[PDB]
């Protein structure tokens, strides 16, 4: 029903709903049954999981509706194919970050004078995909802050031959890329994290 | 309808793959132009 | 040093830096200290400084770009006037905006029935941390609800580019921040009232202040007999040849006109070369020289001055009438 | 059913051809601005 419920006047019930929820957990257990309704910011374990899933679904479908299946456009795959990746568990949400290394471009070329810093060209693009109980959704991203004009060696980036290489590509018809860890650090580094549970966790990428 | 559809669909698939490769290279040409702009400012930073 | 150091083995520094920092503090404390989280990857002033140091380390470890953003022109056109919001969360300041629906190709001119759906995907996110501000152009891939609420897929995401040629913005914010069962006030996301023009004005004034350090320095050329003239000093022109030489190699300069934006210090737009040292952490402009001709106050207000002697026992500080 | 799918993708393909053609134009404008920036780099960078 909350889905079939109109997009306008959808947030309205949200507190009442969780009120109606917290008023069903009145006396079953009250470890952390707090309101936490995002109207501010905008066994009984099974009961806790119930509340979790329901409010998560609402959050996923409040303010708009969207299918819970992501499918990246070919451009995204071309850009970040085999990209350097990293996934964390901030809380019950699963966050994943991926970073391109210009695979398809160097494919376009198939010369260190070019291939050495070819990925440096498109090293901006990235992709963040979050899987919650309500499904998974993602976004492609392009950082839009140019390199440090002097402290990040952008002058020694020969490009005329790169343009020549681009024309050739049109005719056809240490670490090689940035660290996706950066973006995640950016988007969550309140240095005095005031909730230990909220402290993000990096699952070890290598031990499969 | 099948005859019409295949006669159109061969060219469809070919030109669509073209359409694809063309757009990707056009997107790549933007990074080059941005680096050009920044290096232009770096150079243009000094006065004549 | 943490800036110019080579990219590899930059991270492992942060452990030792933080160790020295937090071991330094707590010799007189009231607050339980907070460490970093890179194991996964008056003392009030002391805490302020330590916060700033951590902020710089974060924003600058693992990579280094410009400290400011600059969105693409067609970008700016796309989210022009999109519905926007902003949430203080911790010490950061998150802000988002969302497209309106108008199509670039729609103006360029079949599939014109879902151009609002095409456009409505792209949003923008922007964070303003102490050590500067960064941003991103978000692009959606999860399609709409077909059952409830043959379409060009590639060319859709195409139009979002760099310099080529409404959905509730709360959405993506609550996406990236919805661990529900905690964050009471320690890390409580907080919306600011769109009506609260006072708060909006305060956020703007915060943007008005630069992220890098500020320095302005007065350069003067006294002559030989001009010692203790206090006018021939200022009114001087065409200093000695050697003084002019030393002056040429004094960093870089940018002519004041349409070409140079208020980005660097534009103090006294009236008239020229006004050489200005520049790097990313600090920025020093040489606001006045002999070449410059409020102006008298312009150079009487620079807190420090380099002065070219060109005389014999020319100067004592008491000579200059520049109070600042 | 299969032929309906095929012909629909055909109409979408042929209909999106104006959009595909558009990309061509932007290619020329990017080329010429590339030339402009490169020669700006020339006359302000390749100086004496």
């Amino acid at each position: 029903w909350f889905i079939r419920c109109r997009l306008p006047f959808r947030k309205d019930f949200v507190p009442f709903i969780t009120k109606g929820l917290r008023s069903n957990v009145l006396l079953s257990f009250d470890d952390t049954p707090e309101k936490d309704s995002f109207r501010a910011r905008s066994l009984k374990n099974l009961h806790l999981e119930l509340t979790e899933t329901c409010l998560d679904m609402m959050a996923r479908y409040v303010f708009s509706n969207f299918t819970a299946v992501p499918k990246r456009s070919p451009v995204g795959e071309f850009l970040l194919a085999g990209g350097r990746t990293k996934t964390w568990l901030v809380g019950n949400k699963l966050v994943t970050v991926t970073t391109s290394v210009g695979t398809g471009t160097r494919s376009l070329l198939g010369k260190t004078n070019l291939a050495a810093y070819v990925p440096l060209l498109t090293q901006g693009w990235a992709e963040i995909l979050v899987r919650r109980p309500t499904g998974n959704t993602s976004w492609l991203m392009s950082l839009e802050n140019p390199l440090s004009p002097f402290s990040s060696d952008i002058n020694n980036m020969p490009l005329q031959e790169l343009s020549n290489a681009l024309m050739a590509a049109e005719r056809f018809k240490k670490v090689p890329g940035i660290n996706p860890s950066f973006v995640f650090l950016q988007l969550y580094h309140s240095p005095f994290f005031g909730d230990e549970s909220n402290k993000p966790i990096l699952l070890p990428n290598e031990s499969q | 309808l099948l005859l019409s559809q295949v006669s159109q669909k061969l060219s469809n698939s070919e030109s669509v793959q073209q359409q694809m490769e063309f757009l990707n290279r056009q997107l790549l040409v933007l990074g080059e132009v941005n680096e050009l702009y920044l290096e232009q400012l770096q150079n243009k930073h000094s006065d004549t | 040093w943490f800036i110019r150091c080579r990219l590899p083995f930059r991270k492992d520094f942060v452990p030792f830096i933080t160790k020295g920092l937090r071991s330094n503090v707590l010799l007189s404390f009231d607050d339980t200290p907070e460490k970093d989280s890179f194991r996964a990857r008056l003392k009030n002033l002391h805490l302020e400084l330590t916060e700033t140091c951590l902020d710089m380390m974060a924003r600058y470890v693992f990579s280094n770009f410009t400290a400011v953003p600059k969105r693409s022109p067609v970008g700016e056109f796309l989210l022009a006037g999109g519905r926007t919001k902003t949430w203080l969360v911790g010490n950061k300041l998150v802000t988002v905006t969302t497209s309106v629906g108008t199509g670039t190709r729609s103006l360029l001119g079949n599939l014109a029935a879902y151009v609002p759906l095409l456009t409505q995907g792209w949003a923008e996110i922007l964070v303003r941390r102490p050590t500067g501000n960064t941003s991103w152009l978000m692009s959606l891939e999860n399609p709409l609800s077909p059952f409830s609420s043959e379409l060009s897929n590639a060319l859709m995401a195409a139009e979002r580019f760099k310099e080529h040629r409404g959905i509730n913005p709360s959405f993506v914010f609550l996406q990236l921040y919805h661990s529900p069962f905690f964050g009471d006030e320690s890390n409580k996301p907080i919306l600011l009232p769109n009506e609260s023009q006072s708060f909006e004005r305060s956020v703007q004034l915060l943007d008005q202040i630069p992220s890098y350090d500020t320095h302005k320095i007065a350069v003067l050329y006294v002559g030989e007999g001009q010692s203790n003239s206090e006018l021939a000093i200022l009114s001087n022109e065409h200093g000695s040849y050697r003084y002019t030489e030393f002056l040429t190699g004094l960093g870089r300069l940018i002519e004041l006109k349409d070409c140079q934006p208020d980005k660097v210090y534009l103090g006294g737009l009236d008239v020229q070369f006004t050489y200005c040292w520049h790097d990313d952490i600090m920025q020093a402009v040489f606001h006045i020289a002999t070449l410059m001709p409020d102006k008298k106050r312009h150079l009487g207000n620079d807190f420090v001055s380099i002065v070219y002697n060109d005389s014999g026992e020319d100067f004592k500080l008491g000579t200059i009438k520049g109070q600042f």
